[PDB]
């Protein structure tokens, strides 16, 4: 999650790799949609309890 | 006296931004030409209005060219207006536009790598031409196979038309092909790729050598097996190669012992250098239904007992043919005009046809037999008098044609090699035109090559005058490179066959050198062929790299002496040779980085190209002919006068007969790697002064070995400049 | 004496006309249709063979 505020603020790192992490991410916050409950909490995988 | 002739050959396949050759014939004067090939379209907005100049006799041949169009290809329906004051004639052709973009390629150090360095690429840019080409490009990214981007950088401009880098690598990757990407504004895309692995470096190696083919007729045979730890320390002990013909796709449900013959030899190893064996020939008896004689070895080492395995040459070389022929230079397109000289030869097994077998020279349907036989130092150099129609084909070892097809039953077939071609006539209804022998041998470079050019008039010629002209055109990849005017007071009524031509060779051409020629007569009828040759890799920046002469390893002083055209920036890759002589740099090499430029030869009709005509499409012209009947539309033939336009890849639009469609009425019928030190030695740029730049090399000591410079020079005041090999031990 | 593929000159100048015939009544046939046959100089030229 944090290697958005890893990309510039280094001035070392090789942002190309957290600039593809963001893209991973782009399915990581939809499978957090997934791992969701209705109620508002979360966990493994998501609901019914 | 004569009519007008007007030939405006035209390259369909265009270059933008980049210059493309446009000529146009005329002779035999008349009023006045001023042609305009002009793109049609609905309102004159696409149209490329070329108003071309328009005298007889003459050559002077016009680099038209065209902007950006409007998609990367596109079909445009384009005619040569003859602006005559009185006469007007128009032809379209669809226009084979291309938004060709400028060419780019990679180069890297090595493709394997070990887990854990730094891999260091470069990436370099020219167009059309061979010189370099500063350029933005949108991105380029190194790819993991996961599809996920392991390297990216964004924008970046290039310093000289390339542009260098330093890439980290973590230990643990995918063991595999890493793979580079490129895309520029139009979407062009270029690919480089580089394996990776922590390759464990094994302590033992062996290697067998047996030849690969091997003929019936044969008296003996060497085999090199040695085993040798580190390929450098030729070691003791005892070796034995067995060879077995166990069987033709064995199947094993008899069970059976496969080994059908086998043969056994056995002999201790020598301590300096790697053993050596003798097997014959005959013993194996290695007859035709005999079967798959698998070649493999045995080693094992004495003093020490860890006797490893190799299946090396396991799988052997079934040679159905036998005594197996071919042909050498059998002639790219026969013609009456000069007896032609195809060629043949024979290659069997190590490669030495018998000294003087006389062959069976036999053309049949011309009839004209004349035995000969292969000489130390020269082939068959033969000709056949065709007195006769179109269809000819020839053939030598002859005896038959068939071998004697009674039946095989797919049992088992005698098939030995016999070097049969057919062959096809130009569609001359003049039946007067020039053969050109092909040049294909060896050709160096920087100098002119005068053709050999042989040719005939049939009936003399009929009216002609004092001064026929004859031009030779070098169509060049979709486009014309040079111009050539010739000329020769013809004799009015007896042949003669010695012509005259030549054409300088430095750089700046197709692979292929497209040259033609053809006879420009005054009767409306005009008769040449292609003249394909060679071409050789020449370079613009000839460039030679020295170095301070090979001594022990601590003198970490050295020199890396280069000397090229006086300026350049240049790639001062100096590494390993075991990293090349363990696998050859067939991606990185002059004649290499000749033939990555892509459209080699567009040549004939296009995919994209649209179907053109005004009425000789129009099926069943039926009607009002003086002669028998009325046939196909077509030119059709393997050699018709307009199949030489076609096999150029250029078009016309001419009074004389050239041109046939195509949508329109035709008739048919009639593992692992072994490795060493990847260590790199040497990588950075410079700029080469006029006296040419000495950039002091660093040794690498503890590291004996055939080492390499991949050095890369390019530069806009020579183009690039390669050291495509120069040795340092 | 004629033949259908004799000739060997020249071709049509805006198309390839290679050899081909007519099923109509021909002039050899007209001195046939007559009942009887003839020698001319009067061309008769047509498919033989
Ligand atoms: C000297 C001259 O102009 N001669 C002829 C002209 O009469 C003719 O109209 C044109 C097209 O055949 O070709 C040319
Ligand atoms: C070259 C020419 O005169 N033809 C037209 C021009 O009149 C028009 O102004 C332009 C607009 O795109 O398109 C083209
Ligand atoms: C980038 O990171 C630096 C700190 O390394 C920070 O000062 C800057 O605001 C960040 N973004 C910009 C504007 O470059
Ligand atoms: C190859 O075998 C032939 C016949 O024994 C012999 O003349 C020749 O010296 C051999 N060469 C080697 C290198 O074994
Ligand atoms: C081969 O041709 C030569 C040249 O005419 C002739 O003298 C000789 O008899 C021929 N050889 C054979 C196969 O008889
Ligand atoms: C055979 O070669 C001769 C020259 O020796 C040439 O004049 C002729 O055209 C060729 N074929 C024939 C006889 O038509």
């Amino acid at each position: 999650i944090y290697v958005l505020d890893y990309l510039n603020e280094t001035q070392q790192l090789t942002p190309e790799i957290k600039s593809k992490a963001i893209g991973y991410l782009n399915t990581g916050y939809q499978r957090q949609l997934n791992y969701k409950h209705y109620d508002g909490s979360y966990s493994t995988f998501g609901e019914r309890y | 006296s004569g009519k007008p002739q007007y030939m405006v050959l035209v390259p369909s396949l265009l270059h933008t931004e980049t210059t493309e050759k446009g000529c146009v014939l005329l002779s035999y004067l008349n009023e006045t030409v001023t042609v305009s090939a002009s793109l049609e379209s609905v309102r004159g907005n696409r149209s490329l209005f070329t108003d071309l100049e328009a005298e007889n006799d003459v050559l002077h041949c016009v680099a038209f060219a065209v902007p950006k169009s409007s998609s990367n290809e596109e079909v445009m329906f384009l005619t040569v207006q003859v602006k005559g004051p009185t006469q007007e004639f128009k032809k379209r052709t669809t226009v084979m536009v291309k938004n060709e973009d400028s060419l780019v390629f990679v180069q890297t150090d090595k493709s394997i790598y070990k887990p854990g360095q730094t891999v260091k690429f470069r990436v370099v840019s020219m167009d059309e031409n061979f010189h370099p080409l500063n350029e933005l490009i949108p991105l380029v990214y190194i790819q993991d196979p996961k599809g996920n981007r392991i390297a990216q950088w964004q924008s970046f401009q290039l310093e000289g038309g390339l542009k260098q880098f330093s890439f980290p690598l973590s230990s643990e990757p995918f063991q595999g092909s890493y793979k580079v990407v490129v895309q520029k504004k139009s979407g062009g895309r270029t690919e480089h790729p580089f394996t990776v692995e922590e390759f464990v470096l094994p302590k033992f190696e062996v290697q067998v050598t047996v030849p690969k083919i091997i003929t019936i007729l044969e008296e003996e045979m060497n085999v090199s097996v040695c085993g040798l730890y580190t390929y450098g320390k030729p070691v003791p002990g005892h070796v034995t190669v067995s060879i077995c013909r166990k069987y033709s796709d064995a199947s094993d449900c008899h069970g059976e012992d496969s080994q059908a013959f086998c043969e056994k030899f056995s002999g201790q190893l020598n301590s300096h250098g790697c053993f050596y064996q003798q097997v014959k020939t005959k013993v194996f008896q290695l007859k035709r239904k005999e079967y798959e004689m698998k070649l493999h070895t045995e080693a094992q080492i004495q003093e020490e007992g860890t006797v490893v395995e190799l299946t090396g040459r396991q799988s052997s070389e079934i040679t159905r043919t036998i005594t197996k022929l071919s042909f050498v230079k059998v002639d790219s397109h026969f013609r009456q005009g000069i007896p032609f000289f195809g060629q043949v030869r024979l290659v069997d097994g190590k490669g030495v046809p018998i000294p003087n077998k006389v062959i069976f020279i036999r053309g049949n349907e011309a009839n004209y037999y004349s035995n000969a036989t292969t000489d130390e130092h020269g082939l068959v150099q033969f000709s056949i008098n065709t007195t006769n129609v179109m269809g000819t084909s020839l053939t030598v070892r002859v005896n038959y044609k068939d071998r004697s097809p009674c039946y095989g039953y797919q049992w088992v077939s005698e098939e030995h090699e016999e070097a049969h071609h057919t062959a096809y006539l130009v569609f001359s209804p003049s039946k007067s035109f020039v053969h050109l022998e092909p040049m294909s041998h060896e050709l160096p470079c920087g100098h002119t090559q005068t053709v050999q050019a042989h040719y005939i008039l049939n009936g003399g010629t009929l009216l002609g005058l004092k001064k026929l002209s004859f031009y030779y055109l070098i169509m060049a990849k979709g486009g014309i490179v040079r111009t050539g005017t010739h000329g020769l007071l013809v004799k009015q009524e007896d042949m003669k066959g010695h012509f005259s031509i030549s054409i300088p060779v430095k750089s700046d051409i197709a692979p292929v050198a497209r040259l033609l020629i053809y006879a420009v007569l005054p009767t409306g009828d005009v008769i040449g062929d292609s003249a394909k040759y060679d071409v050789e890799n020449c370079l613009a920046n000839k460039v030679d790299l020295s170095f301070s002469p090979s001594q022990s390893l601590p003198a970490s002083h050295a020199h890396l002496r280069v000397t090229a055209a006086p300026q350049s920036v240049c790639a001062l890759r100096a590494v390993d040779q075991s990293v090349l002589l363990m696998k050859p740099d067939a991606e990185l090499s002059a004649s290499s980085v000749y033939n990555l430029l892509p459209e080699k030869d567009l040549t004939g009709f296009p995919g994209p190209l649209n179907d053109q005509d005004n009425e000789d499409c129009i099926n069943r012209h039926n009607v009002y002919i003086n002669g028998i009947t009325y046939t196909p539309v077509s030119s059709t033939n393997e050699k018709d006068m307009y199949s030489f336009l076609e096999d150029m890849g250029l078009k016309a639009f001419t009074n004389s007969k050239i041109r046939k469609p195509k949508m329109c009425p035709q008739l048919q019928q009639y593992e692992t790697v072994r490795k060493y030190f990847p260590e790199t030695w040497i990588w950075d740029l410079v700029v080469v002064n006029s006296a040419g730049v000495a950039e002091v090399g660093v040794t690498v000591p503890d590291t004996i070995t055939e080492w390499k410079a991949g050095a890369f020079c390019l530069s806009e005041d020579a183009g690039l400049g390669i050291s495509s090999t120069a040795s340092l031990r």
